[PDB]
């Protein structure tokens, strides 16, 4: 139905670098032959589903010049047998009469299986037979004008041969929208709604959309059409749909309850997501920032700084220390200050049952890091996977396969053309130097321990979020707060609010005797002799700078 | 009438009623309502008669066409006899309330691995459905037992989704039907409904309506005098309530308890309290103090102090909507339905949204992970759904709608679980439950002992001293069989006890709650951390 550019949202990129890809051919193809180049036979289109690239497939369609074809995998793969490679050809024909025409094929994976990966011979001949046809759109009387259209969510139980060259070269992937394109793509949606709406908000609203898809934004529409209509009927006992028409209008709240009460579908694979935390979210760390942002921004100096000498592009930096204590906070910090991307991967997860598929995961991930170039890979709690092979003798299989293909994959130190790549750990003792073997990662940090100050700092960011009393005394917490960590702390100040709660259910300011219990309360789990060790691996370990 | 089920009857009423209580022109205001529903469950308790009642209610063409009677010999002649019913259903839409009523659609859908021609009557019914959404008031209603027996491709979104289950068999419908079938049978007039209720467990209503059925059978049977007026006796309504089959089968627990029934660890019990029901009046609370709610709570004892029993009284003291999630609840023949029936109970608790969801003895819940390597995937696949589901978040961020489940587990074997549950973000507060102490001990004996018959004699503290390493059940079941000791042996009939009684049982029910198995418990679940 006219589906013009004019509605789809988000991805303009994508959609620049598609039109771009057809447009030409599709508007001078004799200067193609010109040049005697080869026009493109197809373009793979791929990216989770939900997206519904069927949105783009019949947009770009009815948009330029192009005759609409489609076949479906769970429409034509019925039990017949070389029947769906009738219906094929038959299609291929008549459509080559057709000249101005498109055909698109949405779940590839589906009609063409694995040949290991499925049984069924007839499936293979499809295969064999679809090679063919696409030979005959490599055809002399119409070279370059069947363009045929893949897509879906696997690349990898595709057909191998179809990556042979001619055949499937321009793999253009679509993921999941992020918070700007979630933004565009309900805009463009909600272009014919009466609404009541401000884009600030709007914008918050797109914010809390982690996970969601654009098929379920319509959903998402629909539901609060739905519910602030419900909201009017709760006010009017009964009414002819004139009126009904003429009252309903879409507001916050009702957005807000419309998402709470369905979930999206997304949020099992990567995202390209933005860091959201701040600077101005940790306390103190002066060398540490310092020390950070001379890591990240050396890279792009090594160009200059070879010029002067010349010698090795160090690449990975890696802190260690107390567990998950505002650590990873520093990482997103780093990351929004060079306003790089992020893709987080936390290590004890990595472990599936389905065995390698963590490896495919990692696999993807890197594919996604080399799309989007300047980003910046992040790992944690890398001895998770790094427990040592023969302990566990069913289980450490898949661990040692994915830290080899993680190596695999970081191999491309040059194709990480200034692609960085920060982790950290706790016992980095427990991690293989395959990793810590020189070249990939070697620039080494221990996150020393919060000093006085960033203690204080860490009140501060704490009482500016309760209202708290005036018998607050900041030195002598920071005396009694020693060997705790940050959030340690931010948990006791927590439970003293909750002492102060007890107190009265209605009660106002924290008092710091209540603190103090609190103190009482809560222990240093973390013993100085971690700390010792701490400093003994820092001074028996390789390099720091 | 809706015996029984009115409730549910009143909750589709609404969702059925959304598209046809209120007109159209503000659907093509640029929104689609769903169309076609599913009544899923034992059938003959009302179902029929419901969705005739609601057509009712409504005012609608209670077309109750039997799907099942439709079926045909050669393939074709069945979709043009759905033309003729469809085509009815759209003439209706012409008129009014088309309310298409089609059951057994499983039996019309043999799931994929089957022959083609269910392939040609479902795609065909769909072009039926999808060609009347542009018709008016096009609605039917599919009749079945289970929503699995269904065809999967008659489940998408835009298609039969809007699913709801027949009514469980609860004790108040239980009373309500009982009532309403013999509101036309010659029952005799004194009936303890409630106690043939309760014998009947599991018992739908149309179970309930064959016993009754055989009872009156047997007692025409059995007299012959009266002729046409049957006191229809309880003895032969117990007599075949005997004979009569068991029944065929997220049950919350009716039984209140209070904080009397529970002592010992009350510093336990303000625990519960504080990270557990002062969120209910947390929209104003953490206002005027800070700190969030924690999502997620772990308390862990020694199997045998019926941490339940804790649960069920916190359930009591707040009011909440309360749901129980047990393994002997999910251990059903079905694999790949117990992932299904936790994203059930969690979509009941996102509709009671006020809802507090118990975890019990999750090692029986989640077994092991690796102990047995050949049988242990399906478990993990409800690991994983069960990580993605816990993620009950919500806006929380400086008036509030505060509509956030909040979920607490227990177990006996934490050891066992994936570690993974634990992770800050999913579970961020784990609590200890020690056995009791000498004065817990004390405690729990005075209180469940407050009932029994209790002499002149007995002194609860020496047995104080002297019960260390007895579980709470432990000392019921002791200070139970002593009464039963003094009681049958000297008074046959009888009206105290001593404690002497309790002395002698002390040895017959062997303590073996070891401290070192204590010290065990506490070192590994602490370090659990």
């Amino acid at each position: 139905f006219k589906v013009t550019y004019d509605m789809i949202g988000g991805l303009s990129s994508q959609l620049k670098a598609i039109r771009e890809i057809i447009e030409l051919p599709l508007k001078q193809p004799e200067l193609f032959k010109s040049y005697g180049i080869p026009a493109p036979r197809g373009v793979l289109l791929y990216g989770p589903p939900g997206t519904g690239k069927t949105m783009i497939a019949r947009a770009v369609a009815n948009e330029v010049g192009a005759y609409v074809s489609v076949i479906n995998g769970p429409e034509i793969i019925s039990k017949f047998y070389g029947e769906t490679e009738a219906k094929l050809r038959q299609i291929f024909a008549e459509a080559t009469l057709r000249h101005p025409s498109i055909i698109f094929i949405d779940e590839l994976d589906a009609l063409c299986p694995k040949r290991e990966g499925a049984q069924n011979e007839v499936e293979k001949r499809v295969v064999a037979s679809l090679l063919t046809l696409m030979d005959g759109i490599g055809s002399e009387v119409s070279e370059g004008q069947v363009l045929v259209l893949g897509a879906t969510n696997r690349p990898h139980a595709l057909d191998a041969a179809l990556r042979r060259p001619g055949r499937f070269d321009k793999e253009i992937e679509i993921g999941v929208p992020n918070a700007q394109d979630r933004l565009d793509i309900l805009q463009k949606l909600l272009r014919r709604v009466p609404h009541l709406l401000t884009e600030a908000e709007l914008l918050q609203l797109a914010n809390s959309a982690h996970g969601y898809v654009g098929a379920d934004l319509k959903v998402l529409c629909n539901e609060a059409g739905l519910c602030a209509l419900r909201r009017i009927l709760k006010k009017q006992p009964n009414l002819p749909d004139v009126k009904v028409a003429g009252l309903v209008k879409i507001t916050l709240k009702d957005f807000l309850q419309a998402m709470n009460d369905i979930r999206p579908s997304a949020m099992r694979e990567i995202a390209i997501d933005v860091p959201n935390v701040s600077w101005s979210d940790i306390g103190g760390l002066e060398s540490i920032k310092l020390k950070l942002e001379q890591a990240v921004e050396w890279p792009l100096k090594h160009p200059e700084s070879f010029i002067r000498m010349g010698i090795q592009p160090p690449k990975g930096v890696l802190l260690y220390g107390p567990p998950g204590c505002s650590k990873t906070m520093i990482a997103k910090a780093l990351a929004n200050e060079s306003g790089l991307n992020f893709l987080a991967i936390k290590g004890p997860e990595l472990m599936n049952k389905y065995v390698g598929e963590s490896e495919r995961a990692v696999r993807e991930t890197f594919r996604k890091a080399r799309a989007v170039a300047p980003s910046i890979i992040f790992f944690d709690e890398l001895d998770a996977l790094a427990v040592e092979r023969g302990s566990s003798l069913g289980a450490g299989n898949v661990a040692d396969r994915v830290l080899a293909q993680l190596l695999t994959e970081m191999d491309g130190i040059e194709q990480l053309k200034d692609v960085t790549i920060l982790a950290a750990t706790n016992r980095p003792d427990r991690i293989d130097k395959a990793l810590m073997r020189p070249g990939r990662i070697d620039r080494i940090i221990y996150v020393p321990l919060p000093d006085a100050a960033t203690r204080r700092e860490i009140f501060k960011l704490q009482f500016h979020s309760m209202p708290v009393s005036n018998e607050v005394d900041l030195d002598e917490l920071i005396l009694q707060t020693d060997a705790y960590s940050g959030a340690e702390i931010v948990a006791v100040c927590r439970e003293a609010a909750l002492l102060a709660l007890e107190e009265d259910i209605q009660a106002n300011l924290i008092m710091k005797r209540h603190f103090t219990q609190a103190l009482s309360t809560v222990t240093p789990r973390i013993p100085e002799s971690l700390r010792r060790f701490y400093e003994d691996y820092q001074e028996k370990s390789g390099l720091h700078t | 009438p809706l015996g029984g089920l009115s409730e549910a009857a009143d909750s589709l009423r609404e969702l059925l009623r959304l598209p046809l209580r209120y007109p159209r022109a503000l659907t093509a205001l640029g929104l689609a309502v769903p169309r076609g529903v599913l009544l899923a469950g034992p059938p003959g308790v009302g179902k029929t008669q419901l969705v005739r009642a609601v057509a009712r209610e409504a005012g609608a063409e209670l077309l109750a066409v039997s799907a099942p009677a439709l079926q045909g010999s050669r393939p074709g002649e069945t979709e043009e006899n759905v033309r003729r019913v469809f085509q009815r259903a759209r003439e209706l839409a012409s008129r009014g309330p088309s309310l298409l009523f089609l059951d057994e659609m499983d039996a019309l859908c043999p799931q994929r691995g089957s022959r083609a021609p269910e392939s040609r009557v479902v795609a065909q019914v769909l072009t039926l459905l999808d060609g009347a959404s542009g018709d008016r008031e096009v609605v039917v209603v599919g009749a079945t037992n289970r929503p699995d027996a269904l065809d999967p491709a008659l489940r998408r979104p835009g298609r039969f989704d809007r699913e709801v289950v027949i009514g469980t068999p609860t004790l108040k419908q239980r009373k309500e039907i009982l009532q309403v079938i013999t509101s036309k049978m010659p029952i005799s007039s004194h009936v303890d409904l409630g106690l043939l209720a309760e014998m009947t467990v599991g018992y739908v209503g149309a179970d309930l309506t064959a016993l009754c059925r055989e009872a009156a059978m047997h007692a025409l049977l059995h007299s012959e005098k009266n002729q046409d007026n049957p006191v229809i006796d309880e003895i032969d309504f117990l007599e075949a309530f005997k004979n009569i089959q068991p029944s065929s089968f997220g049950l919350m627990d009716i039984k209140p308890v209070d904080w009397e029934e529970i002592g010992g660890l009350e510093d336990v019990k303000l625990k519960l309290k504080q990270s557990i029901e002062w969120p209910l009046k947390f929209p104003w609370e953490f206002v005027r103090m800070g700190l969030t709610q924690p999502k997620g709570v772990l308390l862990y004892g020694p199997p045998g102090c019926a941490k339940t029993t804790l649960v069920r009284a916190l359930a009591t003291s707040c009011h909440c909507s309360f749901v129980s999630v047990s393994g002997a609840d999910l251990f059903s023949p079905f694999v790949g339905d117990s992932e299904k029936v936790l994203s059930q109970i969690f979509r009941q608790a996102r509709a009671s949204t006020p809802a507090i969801l118990f975890l019990d003895e999750i090692d029986s819940i989640l077994g092991a992970r690796s102990a047995s390597k050949t049988g242990c995937d399906v478990q993990e696949r409800v690991l994983s759904v069960l990580l993605n589901e816990l993620d009950g978040v919500g806006l929380k961020t400086i008036e509030v709608f505060n509509r956030s489940v909040m979920i607490i587990a227990a177990t006996n074997r934490p050891d066992v679980l994936d570690t993974a549950l634990l992770r800050p973000g999913r579970l961020d507060k784990i609590i200890y439950i020690p056995p009791p102490d000498h004065k817990g001990r004390l405690s729990i004996l005075k209180v469940c002992t407050k009932t029994m018959p209790i002499g002149p004699d007995v002194s609860l503290e020496n047995l104080a001293a002297e019960t260390c390493f007895f579980s709470g059940a432990d000392l019921r079941n002791l200070c139970t069989e002593a009464a039963l000791l003094a009681l049958q042996e000297n008074g046959l009939d009888a009206t105290t006890v001593k404690q002497e009684h309790f002395l002698k049982s002390l040895k017959t029910v062997k303590p073996s709650l070891s401290c070192k198995d204590l010290a065990l418990y506490e070192n590994l679940f602490k370090k659990e951390g």
